[PDB]
């Protein structure tokens, strides 16, 4: 169960690192909307990751 | 998030 939770850490962790390439991607772009999701998606992930 | 958007925006 302990290496599944990690797994699911790791994961997320994964999906962070993407966000920020995708939000760097949208200030090349100039586009509000793209930027504005990873955050979002940055802090949800960020307070899952704390909970587990 | 926006004001941090405008700053990011610049960029």
């Amino acid at each position: 169960a302990q290496k599944r939770s990690e797994k699911q850490y790791n994961d997320a962790q994964n999906e962070i690192n993407k966000w920020q390439r995708n939000a760097q991607l949208a200030l090349q772009k100039g586009d509000e909307n793209l930027a504005r999701q990873a955050l979002e998606r940055k802090k949800t992930y960020t307070d899952t990751s704390a909970a587990l | 998030d926006e004001l941090a958007a405008l700053k990011a925006q610049m960029l």
